[PDB]
């Protein structure tokens, strides 16, 4: 309802230094998490409460620019959280961390707003029923599967996946799924949020003509302070969240790093009264990545197909950043920047790309035990590259220089450079839902097919192509 | 701001509202006293006429960053209001000179009174503002131009070791903008914004006298926040640069900005803080290390003709320690940078310049900054190189394997020297054009390589001595022409035997 | 003029606490950086203000040994920082970090003193005018050059170059050059500081009698408090100056590390009241090793051809002590511990040693190609002796089996033991500017000459030497 008592529920600014707003109720003071107003502005300050420092005073989290602000300004008290349009009448918009219209065409007339911070789905409201959900790409659909409800997370540092991925699970996705979708782009690049953006309009998917989209822009990055990317990814959840639950629909949402939720404490923890940790870190990044992400989940009511991104420091996965995330994500692919140097794309690494949804009975006993079998032969394979026989392959053992032609082929059938990358060669963007995956991949470890002259399968993953390619490139005489 | 007639002020400091007398001060973060009005930024004024901007607004203090040196300012000093957060001059005017960062000249050129001035806390513009980055922006540097396009409106972060080039080439990359400065296609041009963070004020003026040798300067501003300068105008310098080049991304015109070392400034970040006792996270850097290399960069964005068509291409240059790319602060710039171009002391000497690590470095913006022309021959380049980094790497141990193999490593070798751009001098797109293609296009490849420079030095006076036709197609048509190709194969195929007995 | 106001410029110690010495002002508080006067002393403790704390009280740096300082000493207000006796009426004299006479001939009459705190050289002061200087040594003069108003600066931790390339080029440059020469050391031994002065009377450089001295003493060093080694830098600076300056020359000056300006604040910072940082440093390491190099460069009014020296602490250049300085040398030698063992001496490394004055048009185009040629094979040369190889050269690819020729003679080429090492084994302190370069060098890479069984040409550069020792140790029947 947001309504106070019958007293002040002003508070006299008393302490501005940078992302943190220290404020001061006489007759009123205001919870933590509260969304709060500070008048005096020439546009919109709304500072979040965090704690309830004492000698009557909270301290909030500034939500945007504390620029200009003057220790003494009035700052309004609403009497709750965050809280955004949620409804049908927020598809195709665009929307910043507060509910406010960014993409320009005016109010979004709604029928009510949803707090941004809300209990989480209980115990029993959980869903053991994990429904398969193909995405028609090798690794990540293959080798680590995905599922309905589920949760997708890819690990590289700079530019190795995450975004590309992103939009690419949008191609083999996004345009077709039944129900709804959402994008929360969280930190990164604005420049990528506006191409999406228009993107989304050349085709089809935003409309702003009659009234026929099924996504959600919720906004919240780079060019922002720290309080606005911490609960921007939160919108764009409590966003999926109203689709699912007050609307029963199989939801999906994704979030252009969803980690950005703990940049944004590493920016304001400290300076809240805090001490450090882990590399500087909170004493939070658990319950935070754990609090949040315990939304974007299934229920009795609705699923939500999340999908998320989440980045790497100093490429590091011993960062307690991408690693507390892991247990998490229903589905895995920390890509490597060594992969990158192979060309290897996706840079889906054989070993740190695990799955809840990868047994025999879902996903195959056969496709599970090559997969196993790919990744056991990929093993000895890592150590064999250098072990054994030092860089230079041939030397002896043809058990492992076996490993030399299947293992080495099997990476080239599983770098599927898909759509998205059209914009560096514009090469053929390879998926389809398996389908034919079956015979031609199997024959390579068992040594049915495998042996065509090396990198002549490379750029390109089903079998058929390497005679395909042979009279592209042959050799013989 | 004011004062009254009775000696040198009379009447202002008597009101803790409006000023305030200095209670501690050392480290220049005067923590002042009084300020009650101050507001969270507004540059304020010391006693020994010396600016500074309130940066904490506490219950008992403002906490001061001051801008240079110690010395004068000194518990007590009186603080005046000069409501107005962080704000610098800028505009046409600033055109052709070299100032410190704050605004005032420094080149001993006199005055450039500035009548529009510009805040540097500005906010990103955002997804509508922006359309898609077109119109790319000739470098001159063959090696970058055609394998790593840059677009307008974008940032490329260029990242190398010390003593790499990073220099070179972004003094190269503004120095082409020469011709078109004069030229005809106004819409065809490029004002630049050279900042400098951290560095000599010796090597400030090689570069101001250089690029005025080539008359560069003429159609440059150049502003500096060399070493001498306190932490803090080494941490305004690039706000201030932004706040220059957005005259002409607001106003149809473009810019190209470059910011001398950004890890310079993330050296000279940490300091202003610790000193304000703001908790120090990671290597000492604020926390908000990101929100600090983010919030700028954000700035220099594409300009859709509904909001302006103009731009701002932004180069961050970054300091590689050792070769490390993914260290605190490069992870940071790489994770917002579209493009960055990375530069070697590893290779360098080898003769492998600019040096740029194909794979641990893109253009990402995609072939929209790579006009036609490249999308015609550089298309291959980049990514050749891409996978090659194995086989260049593999063959110096190869034997009974692909016979033939040798062609996709002898594209490398031969390409390599065409590749190795390197002098005080930018070649025209339409040079480009010239000898570069004439090599995706196998047709030197096999002859033996060292002599190849002789051919892209030579080919070109070889060009406007008897072929002034070929490269006007370019600015005919737009592209390598079907009749080109063969006139120009004509021209290279008599090269194979042009040194062949 | 210093002289202060109609009041008190008496401060009663209030705290000592080590090198730091907190002041308390009644009547007449003293600026940051001036220079103060310890009353109740038995000598002279100047203790340099630097902060402003409030309740009428400064915050100095203790110039010498705080011992015995008494909560309520009185201390003296200046009314300037530490200002130094700057003149020709100081050349041939040794001078502490304060203008105390140090090498004990007494006062030093002097027209005046100049302050040790003064503005830099604005940016139209400047010149790019790079008049190349000849120090007659392989790679400290040929690979990486040097120039008049440059800068140098040598890279290796404890032992392996830089006190002894200090005395190298004081050889083939302090001995013989116009104008005059300086001499801070910092930090270092006291040893080398008296030897020093010796063989500077010895050759006549410092003469006692006469006034034929062109060198002038400053000296701060490691017996002492972080305060002095922290000035010190600082007045054999103020000492350059004056004669570029007010007696237009082109001086010269050797900083036994520079670099000791900044362990001074690794060893007052935090005890100033400050929060630590890279490793512990301070909040301005940057602004420090700023602040003070940006005052040895030449003007409008004359040159500073200075020479300095900076340590590599725990053998890692990853140190925010060698590295920031880098961006400050006009030449660079990062000498290595890891060559010391190769014998490889100076220690000058084929890749961490640059320059901004290296170009054809100075250097030349025959000699910056075979550098560039000698890196070039270096590089790859780097990776053969350990990749693909494995050590053991022979293997194949005489390509580069001729690097293990080439490379290997370059390294030996440019190891000139010169004169400063006589001491360990009387050996041919080879040297000579330049002169018959030519041919000799240029011969290895392109193979002209090499071939002679490798160490046979170790320890002398010069090619006309390999046949010269064919004879001392030859091989053949
Ligand atoms: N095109 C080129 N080809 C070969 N060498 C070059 C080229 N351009 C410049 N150099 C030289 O190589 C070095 C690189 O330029 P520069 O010195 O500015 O590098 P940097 O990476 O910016 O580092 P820093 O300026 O701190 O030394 C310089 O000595 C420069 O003059
Ligand atoms: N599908 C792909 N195929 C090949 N390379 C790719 C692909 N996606 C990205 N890359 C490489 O990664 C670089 C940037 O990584 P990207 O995935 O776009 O970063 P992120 O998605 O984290 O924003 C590209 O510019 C390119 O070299
Ligand atoms: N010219 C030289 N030739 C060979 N070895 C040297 C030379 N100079 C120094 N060394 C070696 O380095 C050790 C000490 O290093 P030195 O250069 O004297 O240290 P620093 O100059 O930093 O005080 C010597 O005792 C010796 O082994
Ligand atoms: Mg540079």
């Amino acid at each position: 309802s947001a309504a106070p008592k019958a007293g002040t529920a002003t508070g006299q600014i008393v302490a501005v230094i940078g992302a943190v707003v220290d404020v001061q109720f006489d007759e009123g003071l205001p919870p933590i998490l509260n969304a709060l107003e500070v008048q005096g502005r020439e546009s919109r300050l709304v500072l979040e409460v965090a704690q309830h420092l004492g000698e009557s005073t909270v301290r909030t989290i500034a939500m945007d620019g504390t620029e200009g602000l003057v220790r003494g300004q009035k700052v309004l008290d609403s009497g709750a959280p965050i809280k955004i349009p949620v409804g049908p009448e927020t598809l195709g918009r665009i929307m910043n961390v507060i509910g406010e219209p960014i993409d320009e065409r005016g109010p979004i007339k709604t029928k009510q707003f949803a707090p941004i911070h809300a209990e989480a789905p209980e115990f029993i409201e959980m869903s053991v029923e994990q429904e398969i959900l193909v995405t028609g790409i090798k690794v990540v659909d293959l080798l680590a599967p995905y599922a309905k409800g589920g949760k997708i997370g890819l690990f590289g540092g700079a530019g190795v996946g995450k975004t590309v991925l992103i939009m690419e699970l949008i191609n083999n996705v996004a345009k077709a799924h039944g129900g709804y979708s959402v994008f929360a782009g969280v930190g990164e690049r604005t420049r990528e949020g506006n191409d999406l953006y228009h993107e989304m309009i050349e085709s089809g998917v935003i409309n702003l003509k009659d009234a026929t989209s099924k996504v959600a822009l919720v906004y919240g990055q780079m060019n922002e302070p720290p309080g606005a990317r911490a609960r921007v990814a939160l919108t764009g959840l409590t966003v999926a969240e109203y689709f699912r639950d007050q609307e029963g629909q199989d939801v999906l949402l994704f979030i252009d790093n969803i980690f950005r939720f703990t940049q944004a404490g590493s920016e304001v923890s400290a300076l809240l009264g805090r001490i450090p940790s882990a590399v500087g870190y909170q004493p939070t990044l658990a319950t935070d990545m754990g609090t949040m992400q315990e939304r974007i989940t299934t229920t009795k009511k609705g699923s939500i197909t999340s999908v998320q991104a989440i980045y790497v420091p100093a490429d590091d996965l011993t960062d307690p950043a991408p690693a507390t995330t892991f247990a998490h994500l229903d589905a895995t692919t920390v890509l490597s920047r060594a992969i990158a140097e192979l060309g290897i794309y996706p840079a889906v690494d054989p070993l740190d790309s695990t799955s809840r949804i990868m047994d025999p009975n879902i996903v195959g006993s056969e496709h599970y035990d090559v997969a196993r079998g790919v990744q056991k032969i990929l093993q000895d394979y890592k150590s064999l590259q250098d072990i054994i026989a030092i860089l230079g392959m041939d030397e002896l053992s043809e058990e492992d220089k076996l490993t030399v032609s299947r293992a080495r082929k099997i990476q080239r059938f599983l770098s599927q450079p898909f759509q998205v990358a059209e914009v560096f060669t514009g090469h053929m963007g390879k998926l389809v839902p398996l389908k034919e995956t079956i015979k031609g991949f199997q024959q390579i470890l068992a040594g049915d097919y495998d042996h065509l002259p090396e990198q002549a399968f490379y750029m390109v993953g089903p079998i058929e192509e390497a005679v395909a390619k042979a009279d592209k490139l042959a050799e013989e005489h | 701001s004011s004062i009254l007639e009775e000696r040198i002020g009379a009447d202002t400091s008597v009101d803790l509202e409006e000023t305030g007398r200095v209670l501690s001060i050392g480290d220049g973060i005067a923590r002042v006293h009084g300020l009650r009005n101050v507001q969270a930024e507004e540059m304020v004024e010391f006693s020994s006429g010396l600016k500074g901007m309130s940066l904490n607004l506490e219950p008992d203090n403002v906490g001061v960053v001051v801008f240079g040196n110690d010395k004068l300012i000194k518990e007590g000093d009186i603080v005046k209001r000069t409501g107005a957060i962080v704000d610098v001059p800028v505009g046409d005017e600033l055109l052709g000179r070299v100032v410190d960062a704050l605004g005032n000249a420094i080149d001993g050129k006199g005055p450039v009174g500035s009548k529009i001035r510009r805040r540097v806390g500005l906010k990103a513009p955002g997804i509508i503002p922006r359309i898609s980055v077109r119109e790319p922006m000739q470098t001159g540097i063959k090696a970058v131009d055609s394998l790593v396009p840059i677009g307008r409106g974008q940032r490329e972060l260029i990242i190398g070791d010390r003593q790499t080039g990073k220099t070179s080439i972004a003094i190269d990359t503004i120095i082409n903008q020469k011709r078109f400065n004069d030229g005809t296609d106004e819409k065809k041009k490029l004002y630049c914004i050279y900042v400098a963070i951290g560095q000599k004020r010796s090597t400030v003026a090689q570069l101001v006298k250089r690029l005025t040798d080539a008359d560069a300067m003429k159609y440059t501003i150049v502003v500096s926040a060399t070493a001498s300068d306190a932490a803090p105008l080494q941490y305004l310098a690039p706000y201030s640069g932004c706040s220059m080049g957005e005259y002409f991304r607001d106003n149809g015109k473009h810019a190209l900005i470059i910011y001398d070392d950004l890890s310079k400034q993330a050296v000279a970040y940490r300091q202003m803080s610790l000193l304000l006792r703001r908790p120090p996270g990671r290597e000492a850097y604020p926390g908000d290390v990101f929100y600090l290399h983010s919030r700028l960069l954000e700035r220099a964005a594409k300009m859709n003709d509904s909001f302006g068509g103009g731009s701002l291409t932004a180069l961050p240059v970054i300091e590689t320690q050792a070769g490390d790319v993914s260290a605190y602060i490069p992870t940071n710039v790489i994770s917002i940078t579209d493009g960055q171009i990375f530069l070697e002391t590893e290779l360098f000497y080898k003769g492998i310049r600019p040096a740029i690590n194909v794979g641990l470095s893109v253009s990402r913006v995609g072939s929209a900054a790579q006009t036609r022309a490249m999308k015609q021959v550089a298309g291959t380049m980049k990514l050749e190189l891409a996978q090659y980094r194995e086989v260049a790497a593999f063959a110096q141990f190869g034997s009974d394997l692909d016979a033939a193999t040798q062609q996709l490593l002898s594209r490398g070798v031969r390409l390599t020297e065409l590749l190795k751009q390197g002098q005080y001098s930018p070649m025209a797109i339409e040079e480009q054009v010239a000898v570069i293609y004439a090599g995706v296009r196998g047709y030197l490849d096999k002859l033996e390589p060292s002599k190849i420079t002789k051919f892209e030095s030579a080919f070109l006076s070889h060009v406007v001595s008897q072929h002034q036709s070929l490269l006007g197609n370019i600015r005919t048509d737009g592209k390598i022409s079907e009749q080109s190709d063969a006139k120009l194969k004509e021209i290279v195929t008599n090269f194979l035997a042009g040194f062949e007995p």
